[PDB]
C-alpha cells in the first residue's frame, strides 16, 4: 500500500 | 528473515511527444507486485504477482486514484524543477522518487525512506530519523522550506511507521509460500584454458532467490579482490537471479583457489574447488 | 549528466541444444531511461521480444530484462543490440553459453 498523494517540490 | 517493500516512480518529460510519461512499480524485497503506467491503454494499478491479486476491488481504485493524482503532480515537479534550475522547456528530464520501509524478522520498522532524485544526481532525501530533510542544493532547499512548511515529514512517519508496516505484513503474509522462501545457488566452478600456461576458473551461481549474495575467489586462503572479475547479479526471468566471480589463475595451479558462496538459503558459507 | 549501460546476454537456464529456454539481455546501471534493445539471431532481429517495466538501483541508474523464447542449436549465433544516448554507434554484446 502506498502512502497519500505525493506533495509538490 | 528481515523485508522491504519500496515504491519507485520515474516521470520523464519528453517536449514535442506528449505530457511527461509517469511509471510506478512497488517491490517486496526482489518481487515486483505492482504496476502503473500513465501511457497503458487504461492507465491503472495493475497486478504483477499472484498473492496481491486477492486484494478487493476498493483497495485497486484507491491505489489507481493515489497514482493518477501523482502523475499530476510528478508533471507539476518537472516544470517545477525547470523553474528552480533556470533550465529551458526544450529538454527531456527525470525525476525519480524511491520510498518505503524495512521491517525485521518481528515485523517492526527498522529503518523508512522518501526521496528523490532530478535527473540522476540527488535532490531531497527524509533523514533517518523521519523528521527531517537533507537537501542537495539550493533548488532542493526551496522544496525542503516548502515540505517543513506544511508538515511533510510528519505524514511519511505516521505512513512509513503504520501503513507500510502494516500492508508489508498482510503482504508477507499472503505471499508467505514465495516471499519468506529463499531459494540457495546453484553452484559448479567452470574450467576454461586460455594460454598454453594459464586458465579461467569461474565460479557460478544460478536460481537463487533473493537478491543479494557474496561470492569471492581465494588464493591460499586470502581475498583476491583485485584479482577477481565479478559480474552484477541479473535476473533469470523467473524470479530468480544469477551471479559469477572469476579469476584468470596460471595452469597447474587451479588447487590454491577456492570460492566462497553466501546467501540466506543457505545454512553454510559453501567452499568450492574446481574438480576434473 | 549522463550513465552508459551494462550489457549481458545469457540464457535463463543452462544452455543445452533442441530445448527450449529462455534468452536474456540484461540492461543495466544506465541514465537516461530511453534505450533501445534488440536480441539478434544469426543477424536478423528477434520479433515480439518482451521486456520488464522500468525500475532503478540505490544509486537512481535504470535496469531493463529483454527476453525471448528460444531453442539453442550448434550453428545459430546469438547477440543482444543495444544503442542509448551515451553510444555513439549500436552496441553488440554476443551470447557466450559459458558467461
Amino acid at each position: 500500500e502506498e502512502a497519500g498523494a505525493a506533495f509538490s517540490f | 528473515g528481515s523485508h522491504s517493500m519500496r515504491y519507485f516512480y520515474t516521470a520523464m518529460s519528453r517536449p514535442g511527444r506528449g505530457e511527461p510519461r509517469f511509471i510506478t512499480v512497488g517491490y517486496v524485497d526482489d518481487t515486483l507486485f505492482v504496476r502503473f503506467d500513465s501511457d497503458a491503454t487504461s492507465p491503472r494499478k495493475e497486478p504483477r504477482a499472484p498473492w496481491i491479486e486477492q486484494e478487493g476491488p476498493e483497495y485497486w481504485d484507491r491505489e489507481t486514484q493515489i497514482s493518477k493524482t501523482n502523475t499530476q503532480t510528478y508533471r507539476e515537479n518537472l516544470r517545477t524543477a525547470l523553474r528552480y534550475y533556470n533550465q529551458s522547456e526544450a529538454g527531456s528530464h527525470i525525476i525519480q522518487r524511491m520510498y518505503g520501509c524495512d521491517v525485521g524478522p518481528d515485523g517492526r520498522l527498522l529503518r523508512g525512506y522518501d526521496q528523490d532524485a532530478y535527473d540522476g544526481k540527488d535532490y531531497i532525501a527524509l533523514n533517518e530519523d523521519l523528521s527531517s530533510w537533507t537537501a542537495a542544493d539550493t533548488a532542493a532547499q526551496i522544496t525542503q522550506r516548502k515540505w517543513e512548511a506544511a508538515r511533510v515529514a510528519e505524514q511519511d512517519r505516521a505512513y512509513l511507521e503504520g501503513l507500510c508496516v502494516e500492508s508489508l505484513r498482510r503482504y508477507l503474509e499472503n505471499g508467505k509460500e514465495t516471499l519468506q522462501r529463499a531459494d540457495p545457488p546453484k553452484t559448479h566452478v567452470t574450467h576454461h584454458p586460455i594460454s598454453d600456461h594459464e586458465v579461467t576458473l569461474r565460479c557460478w551461481a544460478l536460481g537463487f532467490y533473493p537478491a543479494e549474495i557474496t561470492l569471492t575467489w581465494q588464493r591460499d586462503g586470502e581475498d583476491q579482490t583485485q584479482d577477481t572479475e565479478l559480474v552484477e547479479t541479473r535476473p533469470a526471468g523467473d524470479r530468480t537471479f544469477q551471479k559469477w566471480a572469476a579469476v584468470v589463475v596460471p595452469s597447474g595451479e587451479e588447487q590454491r583457489y577456492t570460492c566462497h558462496v553466501q546467501h540466506e538459503g543457505l545454512p553454510k558459507p559453501l567452499t568450492l574447488r574446481w574438480e576434473p | 549528466i549522463q550513465r552508459t549501460p551494462k550489457i549481458q546476454v545469457y540464457s535463463r537456464h543452462p544452455a543445452e541444444n533442441g530445448k527450449s529456454n529462455f534468452l536474456n539481455c540484461y540492461v543495466s546501471g544506465f541514465h537516461p531511461s530511453d534505450i533501445e534493445v534488440d536480441l539478434l539471431k544469426n543477424g536478423e532481429r528477434i520479433e515480439k521480444v518482451e521486456h520488464s517495466d522500468l525500475s532503478f538501483s540505490k544509486d537512481w541508474s535504470f535496469y531493463l530484462l529483454y527476453y525471448t523464447e528460444f531453442t539453442p542449436t550448434e550453428k545459430d549465433e546469438y547477440a543482444c543490440r543495444v544503442n542509448h544516448v551515451t553510444l555513439s554507434q549500436p552496441k553488440i554484446v554476443k551470447w557466450d553459453r559459458d558467461m
